[PDB]
């Protein structure tokens, strides 16, 4: 490494590997953590954690006139009224998707993402490409979605700058007639509560 | 800070790699897992860091290239080591000496310890959460429907104030409440909570452009100041 | 483009790197030498560029993680391979297998060739270099002294309009004169020469800063308006 | 490679060599370019042009003050009646630091440098430190080089983003009286002619 160029030479992955065991190990042995303790993270944000929960509050806002109304009008209530609260998730907005209006989520500074109520973002969302365009050139980002949205469509993007939290709800697509809700559960998917795709007809 | 994390936009990043969520693996490696752990198990304590505030600049002030290139959880691991040294949990050289070890012997083995109180302690932080919202004696300075200018401010510390929006026209469309202020919080400055607002920006004013597009931004107070 | 290039008034790039200089060594590796001689030795003879205005945009469209760790004379062997798939010069696959080969066989024999008509052209073009000032009908919009608005343009094309200046207020500080255009010129629209402009700004305008700072830029007409 | 994340990859140093040379063996197979060629670049950039072509006009402008009252009215026109011009020299400007205005050259968006006047940039004048922070904070920058500023000299930071180049006149300093214009450009620094040092006395 000539010293000069430094910064030319990244960390290897290896490295950043080796730093997590040395603070787990340093912070284990000094009484920080717990092998318990790491391991109820991981539990909680591997397999407790999904967008199943976010499906379920999409599918009864379809389902329950009622419902929809009182999550529009104060969504951070409702939610923690089901449970869906926690880390990440103290504050949960909903916006609705209409026929002329789209809406879509990101975090252009860092990933930030309703974990209680959809669980952990997608790699992509987390990563420069969609971060930096998304603000500036919605159309085509969500072009390589598959959603190609005509010129009369107006898009809204939602940058997480604080520690407000936005789910997308999608509108109810064709062909679901006679569903029940949790039928309509099963067709609710993540990229749709973030705004980069629509939900298919069955 | 102006940094290498507000990208925000910029160009030449390329396309962005879809895939279809049921095959959008969370984890590949046992360390991206860890880090999970390390993180939530040292905010749930307080340890380094209290809230997400100066979690965040401890990742802005990665080495820009090794931002790119660490991967997420890298960014992570990056700050739990920035902030526990900073904070005087660990100590530098000790940390960089075990690295060392691991790095030559991967395989040495970790320390097994249970503690079901810790466990309990964590699981209630997972749950509770932690909300920024306060409550102050003054009044917001702006109303819904207010059109604002977004400052030209260049703090080199910590902000939540994307440069993209900097030096702008934008409207006021909710008045949030007042929050813990990340531009003195992330340097343990005291919460000094200021109103949160949301703020309409038209695509014309951020970009020059013509299509239907804008964007919404939350802004503290004193980010923006009356036309 | 709004690129990783464009790195003016970015914060976290650390501690410049003094070095004496005579202590500053031009070039460490051969290939370096010889992206050089790759450069001038194209441009000299119109090969895949004809004037710097396409040599910087096949930079800028470098993968930023590319542009962080090349080095600098990995910048000149992306835009001149760049330049030339792009133009036709050289096949794409052929490059790629050739790049192959070297890199399996680094000690590969280089094919010599003496051409001193060849010689005699570039050295021409070393000591004649080439001037982008051109004479056009227009009279100037802006005047030395006038306050102008430089504009919020956001080409995703190349362009010389430097992020931080944007959207802020300077001051006319001469009329070069008319000069190729960076913004058509780079991908091969016409030279379209406008005037060219020295344009200082203020600290406090760049950046809100209060200290006896000011910046002098040089800009296109296209990129200002009048107040 | 996840294929997720080809772009936390950078191509290694060896790419680029590689690249280099096939290039190199393309062309010259192709009858573009020739061995000669090459190398007559690679001498001119390493061994004929350098700093101390800017040096001499230093000297002579400390020396002559009807040089200096020249150059300064119209240096584009001095320089190349002195030879100074070439690629990247062909337009040459030239800045007087005075006790209260001191000047800094960069390029913010890449690298440029007057080649024929200064010979190639530094190591340090390429890359993103000096370019992202000299327009923003010149006084912490040139603190970096030894230069402390006080607060009442003003910094005029020269950003070269069309082909217009500029080159510092430095200050005779303290200590030379009866040198000769031979002796005091010996003193002429590089780092003087970009603005980021003044000269030592002797
Ligand atoms: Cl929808
Ligand atoms: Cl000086
Ligand atoms: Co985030
Ligand atoms: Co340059």
């Amino acid at each position: 490494i000539d010293p000069r160029f430094p910064h030319h030479h990244p960390r290897p992955q290896s490295f950043w590997e080796a730093r997590a065991k040395a603070l787990e190990s340093l912070l284990i042995e000094k009484g920080h953590l717990s092998s318990d303790a790491i391991e109820r993270v991981i539990k909680h944000y591997e397999h407790e954690l999904g967008p199943m929960n976010g499906a379920k509050v999409v599918a009864k806002a379809w389902t329950d006139p009622a419902f929809k109304q009182r999550l529009l009008e104060d969504s951070e209530t409702v939610l923690r009224e089901l449970g869906y609260y926690g880390l990440q998730g103290e504050h949960i907005r909903v916006v609705e998707n209409t026929d002329t209006v789209h809406n879509v989520v990101v975090c252009t500074l860092c990933s930030c993402y309703p974990w209680p109520l959809l669980g952990l973002p997608p790699s992509w969302y987390k990563e420069p490409a969609y971060r930096a365009r998304v603000v500036k050139e919605p159309r085509q980002v969500l072009k390589e979605f598959g959603l190609d949205l005509p010129d009369s469509v107006e898009i809204r993007v939602w940058d997480r700058s604080s520690e407000i939290r936005f789910m997308v709800l999608p509108q109810r697509p064709e062909g679901t007639e006679g569903m029940t809700e949790e039928e309509l559960a099963k067709l609710v998917t993540r990229d749709s509560m973030i705004g980069v795709a629509k939900i298919e007809p069955p | 800070m102006n940094g290498i994390h507000d990208v925000g936009g910029m160009d030449g990043f390329g396309k962005v790699m879809y895939v279809k969520e049921e095959e959008d693996i969370y984890f590949t490696h046992d360390w991206e897992r860890l880090a999970f752990g390390l993180v939530a198990g040292c905010k749930a304590q307080g340890l380094g860091m209290k809230a997400f505030d100066e979690f965040r600049i401890g990742i802005e002030l990665m080495r820009p290239v090794d931002y790119l290139t660490s991967s997420y959880y890298g960014h992570w691991i990056a700050t739990v080591a920035y902030n526990l040294v900073d904070t005087g949990v660990l100590d530098e050289k000790e940390l960089d000496e075990r690295t060392e070890v691991f790095l030559k012997k991967p395989d040495t083995k970790i320390p097994r310890r249970e503690d079901p109180a810790l466990v309990k302690l964590v699981e209630k932080a997972l749950y509770d959460g932690l909300s920024p919202l306060r409550e102050i004696s003054a009044s917001p300075r702006f109303k819904v429907g207010e059109r604002i200018k977004a400052k030209n401010i260049h703090p080199t510390g910590h902000t939540r104030f994307p440069r993209y929006a900097r030096d702008k026209y934008g409207v006021i469309d909710e008045v949030y409440g007042a929050h813990v202020f990340p531009d003195d919080a992330a340097h343990r400055k005291g919460e000094n909570p200021q109103y949160l607002y949301r703020v309409r920006f038209e695509a014309e004013e951020l970009w020059g452009y013509k299509q239907k597009d804008s964007v919404y931004i939350d802004l503290w107070e004193s980010y923006m100041e009356p036309v």
